[PDB]
């Protein structure tokens, strides 16, 4: 099968016999070839369109650094958590040597639950100024390891009502470790951080979303290609 | 004194099988450690055989007497015979 | 067993407060400290019975060089089992057999 | 001599899960997987990896030389693709439960007859045996998970000058 | 089926020994050797350098020399009136030869400079009777006898003077 | 199988030179034969330097 | 205890080559190193582990 | 009680601009992260059937052209599909199956691969904002599903294992030669001529 | 990696790892901090696999002691490098580097070569602990040092490679002193004159 042709014939044939999720019947003609199992549910695998322009790590705590090891930390953020939702990590480095991350979040549930509802049924045209203050807790070590492949890991959304799954690229893994202070270099540390953020939300602007566009047209050029 | 307690389990049945008797094994202690340390022991009749001790950080003191009492208590015997078996010999006379 | 600190993960060493009269753990690398719960502070076995059936998998049944008999299990009643003997090799180990189902897969003894 | 690196690819299409990814806690009950004395990852149900890494090196896709050892009581999986690794050779029994040939030889009269022949209806020697699952290879180490019968005979359960078997009674039955 | 006689398991160690023979293993590990070992030693420190920040107007000049291919040829005899001829194990037995090839290899030499190359004979290998590099090999069953070879003989040695 | 103590398994050999031994039988008499030849050519040392010391 | 060895190390005063002698106490977790020509102490603490290496390091870097 | 270090209170005024999503997630903010194996791809691209037709390479090496073809005819895609009613729609060849166990398989034409999950905590998915070096998280990764064949008899699995059988049965580095002189001429001849040049530029040097 | 200490005599029952080109034995403890993971916890998490084995924590029980001196990752690192045999008088962030050198390769070297990739070699130290405490505790026997499965034969490919290994490595040798002499008078060299 080496013929250009019988490759895109494979590739028409593999296109047309897509099952229909909402073919109740052909979904249980489909049988498992080993566990002989029919089929109960289906969903479409589809791209996500929204969010290639942004970047994406899958970030992991290693070791000590669990939050639900940390009782006290996890009784103060909340025993999920929109807070641990909408957390904000701001990396800082003064030197190649000395790296670390800085943790912020929403000690408010009130606050916290707002901020996630608004930035979750974001679909119009009107954002709220959410003026949320961001408190500082926790410092960790961090590293970094770069993904060869673009799309070398991937996660899953599922969307029950439209019966599809929106996956999303994965550019990389950070690993974050418990970091102990140095007693001689709290000075240095207070300089450093801050001990609260405050974010505003606000409507982006005209030139960021139509640069946003831009990158988005590699993947999607029907829809968002600039004229 | 101290707050530390120094409690041991001491097997029954090869302590009988030794033909010892728990007041002379107090007194051993009593004896190798003067009035250093308090000792009480529990009689013949108890379902589990045991005897106290209480001394008059530490705990790694008390850790250090307990592997010092383990390792050169001597009971009874001479020491050096690890072991004794009883041979019959066939003499002529 | 011992207990670590919930803040720098380190190993809680026990203390004592003199003018307290109270057996807390407290870890050398901070000011944590949290009340202990029992007294038993340190527990040493000169004669021990330990790890003679603690080396048990869930996949022994699967064994093809192991003998099969036809002991009858205590909770099931099956007909087919297979037994070892003790997994501790000092010299003075019993030669007793450990009986395991192949449904239930638990096991037991025969006195 | 043979190149880890297809046993690597092989292991981590079905299901081995590297270390980074390895949690002793929640582990409690996974399998240690070493390719040539490396720890490379861990596994949750080795039954189904040793089944399909063993059926592979009886199709020849993976070489014949490569050995394939599960320690159950360790709870260990070690491959060895090594130098220098002494093997004899042997005949494989049927042992999967679910056929019907449980407890037989491998190996027919056709194998022996095509061997005579020497092609196959439709070159046949000491390798197509060897390719055909029916004769494998194990050296010194995959020697202690098996279970060997000394003759043909042994495979199906008063003379003062014929020899003496053992009886081998201490099981009830042999696998 | 039919069950399987003893006769069978004899007729089964016969197709292995018809196979693979009582030499195999020498020869399997001297054909591996050849085959990939001398490239892969040779290919282990492929970079030799030379550096020399001249001065005497900096010029940093960098000299190197890349090892590349790795050539064989069957083995040969040099006479000392200059010719050369195919050798072959009876000749090296009966005049105190060494059955050995040459060795060639491809060094590619590079002159870097920044201001702020053919087949070279690298020695003789002695080769294993019967491999994949003897003479032998090929040989049929008449051109063994007219070499004056015993075809009984099984090879897995070297000859060396 | 494992734990296996019965006479054939740990090297009683029933048969006689006359009736002939089973492969399991011939490699535990071998073993006792290559026991037998060590400790000849290992204590004849010793007993040699015994002896040359004995007599100086 | 006080502890006091010869070593091979170099004072950087004086130039002067194995002329260096440590003298550590850990009784009461000090080092001492003192040069034999310029006759110069130098201080640092030490720990249950330390040896002369660990002093002669610290002695360079606070050197440096 | 670990007194907080930072308290003097310094507050940045910064505001990130946030862009509508095509899609959200509901009842649970839960995705699942899904490891690459070697013969499946994903191309995100849409579906262009001249120029797939156009960029087929071809190359002497059989282990890798059979790679190539079963990884393309197993990738992942997506093309428009014009409707009958004269509308545009997204069209894909993948779907995900769930059997009556609860497990997932991923179905890309008429092969299926099973998904193996394994439970995951403290593992979050963000989204990094270079421009301002911030990282905003999005969602909660609680499981790690690794995709396996589903059988022998499968398609992939026997190219996958043809391929990698031939692959490591080409084994051969060095190339046979034929000696036609003496291999020490080339030595012997360049030290005649460095001789030859040694005295040339000896007597110069004492001409000079 | 030695384990110190008799049976009720020597105090504690340390756990020293003996490490290339390191003069002094260390304890596991400082290595373990060393690779990157400081807190205790993790490193009995990385050694043993089941936590109500107390016997096996109460035997690393004297290392934790030991080590709890040192608790941070560059005074571990410092530590290596002070007895890495390398020249006296070296500065604290070149022995930081030699140690961190010695470390990455040289240790372990059959399971990776590069950088940040010593997860697993902490895993394998872990695996070698407990295989080490699983013997030490009598609940298994020492390995069969006569076990043929163990053993690997050296044919006629494996002891001609070493040899010419050797061969080969003197010949450049001799090659870059031919060219550092030749260099001398600045010659376009035929390099058919280099190889011997
Ligand atoms: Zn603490
Ligand atoms: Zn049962
Ligand atoms: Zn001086």
């Amino acid at each position: 099968d080496t013929n250009p042709r019988s490759q895109l014939h494979s590739v028409e044939r593999t296109f047309d016999e897509v099952i229909d999720p909402r073919n109740k019947n052909r979904l249980q003609s489909l049988i498992h070839p080993r566990k002989k199992i029919k089929a109960v549910k289906a969903w479409h695998f589809f791209p996500d369109t929204s969010t290639f322009d942004q970047v994406f790590h899958s970030l992991k705590f290693v070791g000590s650094a669990s939050l639900s090891k940390d009782r006290p930390l996890n009784e103060q953020l909340g025993q999920v958590n929109a807070s641990i939702l909408t957390s904000l990590f701001k990396p800082i480095e003064i030197n190649p040597h000395n790296k670390w991350i800085s943790l912020y979040a929403v000690t408010d549930k009130l606050s916290a639950e707002s901020f996630r509802k608004s930035f979750n049924s974001i679909k119009d045209d009107n954002i709220v100024n959410r003026h949320v203050i961001y408190d500082h807790i926790k410092d960790f070590d961090q590293m970094f390891r770069g993904h060869k492949k673009l799309f070398e890991d991937f996660a899953i959304s599922f969307d029950d009502i439209s019966d599809r799954a929106f996956f999303v690229p994965i550019v990389g893994r950070l690993e974050l470790k418990k970091k102990r202070i140095v007693p001689g270099l709290v000075d240095m540390v207070n300089r450093t951080n801050y001990a609260h953020i405050r974010m505003d939300l606000r409507n982006p602007s005209t030139q960021e979303t139509a640069i946003r566009d831009s990158r988005r047209e590699q993947y999607d050029p029907v829809n968002y290609s600039s004229i | 004194q101290s707050p530390w307690l120094l409690r041991l389990e001491l097997d029954r049945a090869r302590m009988l099988d030794k033909q010892l008797t728990m007041n002379q094994v107090a007194d051993k202690i009593s004896e190798v450690f003067s009035d250093d340390l308090f000792v009480m022991w529990s009689e013949d009749n108890a379902d589990k055989l045991i005897i106290r001790c209480r001394v008059i950080e530490e705990d790694q003191m008390l850790k250090r007497i307990e592997a010092h009492m383990l390792d050169l208590i001597a009971l009874r015997g001479i020491p050096g015979i690890s072991k004794v078996y009883m041979v019959k010999h066939k003499v002529s006379v | 067993s011992f207990r670590f600190c919930l803040e720098c993960n380190n190993m809680l060493y026990p203390k004592e407060d003199k003018e307290n009269q109270r057996l807390l753990y407290s870890c050398r690398n901070c000011d944590y400290t949290e009340l202990a719960e029992d007294p038993k502070v340190y527990r040493h076995e000169l004669i021990t019975n330990i790890g003679e059936t603690a080396g048990i998998v869930d996949d022994i049944g699967q064994d093809p060089t192991l003998p099969r008999s036809d002991k009858e299990c205590p909770e099931c009643h099956s007909r087919d089992c297979v037994f070892f003997q003790s997994q501790q090799r000092r010299k003075d180990t019993n030669m007793t057999l450990f009986y395991v189902c192949l449904n239930c897969k638990k096991t037991f003894r025969d006195e | 001599g043979s190149p880890s690196e297809p046993i690597i690819n092989f292991l981590e299409e079905w299901g081995m899960e590297p270390l980074e990814d390895y949690d002793p806690a929640q582990h409690t009950k996974s399998t240690r997987i070493f390719v040539n004395g490396v720890w490379t990852g861990i596994h949750r149900d080795p039954s189904m990896l040793v089944s399909t890494m063993r059926d592979l090196r009886r199709s020849g896709a993976i070489s014949p030389e490569v050995s394939i050892i599960r320690d159950i009581r360790e709870r260990e999986f070690k491959i060895f693709t090594d130098v220098g690794r002494v093997y004899r050779p042997l005949f494989i029994v049927e042992d999967d439960e679910s056929k019907d040939n449980k407890g037989e030889l491998r190996i027919t009269k056709e194998h022996i007859r095509k061997i005579q022949q020497g092609y196959d209806d439709d070159v046949y020697g000491w390798s197509s045996l060897v390719t055909s699952g029916v004769i494998e290879y194990v050296d010194g180490e995959e020697e202690e998970t098996i279970m060997i019968a000394m003759t043909p005979e042994d495979l199906q359960t008063n003379d003062t000058a014929k020899r003496i078997k053992p009886e081998m009674s201490t099981s009830s039955h042999h696998t | 089926d039919d069950t399987i006689t003893t006769e069978d398991c004899w007729t089964v160690i016969s197709a292995f020994f018809e196979e693979k023979g009582l030499v195999s293993q020498q020869l399997d590990s001297f054909d591996e050797f050849m085959e990939t070992s001398i490239q892969d030693l040779v290919w282990e420190e492929p970079r030799l350098i030379l550096d020399q920040p001249a001065q005497h107007d900096n010029i940093n000049k960098r000299y190197e020399i890349r090892f590349g291919k790795i050539y064989l040829s069957r083995p040969t005899m040099t006479e000392a009136d200059g010719t050369t001829h195919a050798m072959f194990p009876q000749e090296a037995r009966l005049r105190n030869l060494t059955y050995s090839s040459p060795v060639y290899l491809d060094m590619e030499k590079s002159m870097f400079t920044s201001i702020d190359g053919n087949k070279v004979h690298i020695g003789k290998v002695p080769i294993m009777l019967r491999s994949k590099f003897c003479s032998l090999r090929t040989l049929d069953e008449v051109d063994l006898y007219k070499m004056k070879e015993c075809p009984y003989d099984m090879g897995g040695y070297f000859v060396i003077n | 199988t494992k734990d296996d103590f019965s006479p054939e398994s740990k090297g009683f050999v029933e048969n006689s030179y006359l009736r002939g031994l089973t492969p399991q039988e011939f490699f535990f008499h071998a073993m006792a034969g290559r026991e037998g030849l060590i400790d000849t050519a290992v204590k004849t040392a010793e007993t040699g330097y015994i002896q040359r010391r004995l007599v100086k | 205890i006080k502890q006091k060895l010869e070593t091979q190390f170099t004072c950087l005063f004086c130039n002067h080559d194995n002329s260096v002698v440590c003298t550590l106490d850990k009784k009461n977790s000090i080092g001492l190193l003192e040069c034999k020509k310029c006759n110069l102490s130098f201080q640092a603490p030490i720990n249950s582990l330390s040896q002369p290496i660990d002093i002669y390091s610290d002695w360079i870097d606070a050197c440096e | 009680h670990t007194k907080s270090v930072y308290d003097n209170g310094e507050t940045l005024d910064i505001s990130l601009p946030i862009h509508p999503k095509s899609h959200i997630p509901q009842g649970k903010q839960d995705r699942w992260v899904v490891k690459l194996p070697d013969f499946l791809d994903i191309n995100a691209e849409p579906f262009d059937p001249r120029p797939f037709e156009m960029n087929v390479k071809t190359h002497e090496d059989k282990n890798q052209e059979l790679l190539d073809k079963l990884i393309a005819v197993n990738t992942v895609r997506w093309r428009y599909a014009k409707s009958e009613t004269g509308g545009i729609f997204k069209e894909t060849n993948s779907q995900i199956i769930q059997w009556e166990d609860g497990t997932y398989s991923l179905r890309v034409g008429s092969e299926i691969f099973d998904m193996f999950t394994t439970n995951t905590d403290d593992n979050y998915l963000v989204s990094e904002h270079n421009e301002e070096g911030i990282l905003m998280t999005e969602s909660t990764l609680s499981k790690s599903v690794k995709l396996v064949p589903a059988s022998f008899q499968s398609t992939t699995h026997q190219k996958l294992a043809k391929a990698l059988s031939a692959k490591q049965k080409k084994e051969s580095y060095a190339r046979s030669v034929v000696t036609k002189e003496d291999p020490e001429e080339r030595q012997r001849r360049l030290e005649s001529q460095e001789n030859e040049r040694y005295r040339l530029e000896r007597r110069r040097k004492q001409a000079e | 990696i030695k384990l110190y200490g008799r049976e009720d005599k020597g105090t504690g029952r340390t756990i020293k790892a003996t490490l290339p080109y390191v003069k002094q034995d260390i304890p596991i403890v400082i290595v373990f901090r060393a690779l990157g993971v400081v807190p205790d916890g993790e490193i009995l998490q990385h050694i043993c696999y089941d936590e109500n084995d107390w016997q096996m924590l109460e035997m690393l029980k004297p290392c934790i002691e030991e080590g709890f001196v040192i608790q941070d990752k560059e005074v571990a690192l410092d530590f290596i490098g002070r007895r890495g045999s390398a020249a006296l008088g070296i500065r604290r962030e070149k022995r930081i580097q030699y140690a961190k050198d010695i470390l990455q390769k040289e240790l372990l070297p059959h399971i990776t070569q590069e950088e940040g990739f010593e997860t697993r070699k902490t895993f394998f130290l872990g695996y070698m602990v407990n295989r080490l405490l699983l013997c030490a505790l009598e609940r298994k026997d020492q390995d069969d040092r006569d076990h043929f499965g163990k053993k690997r034969l050296d044919l006629a490919g494996p002891l001609l490679a070493n040899l010419f290994r050797i061969l080969f490595r003197k010949l450049t040798r001799e090659i870059y002193r031919y060219m550092q002499r030749c260099i001398e008078t600045d010659r376009d060299f035929n390099l058919n004159l280099a190889v011997k």
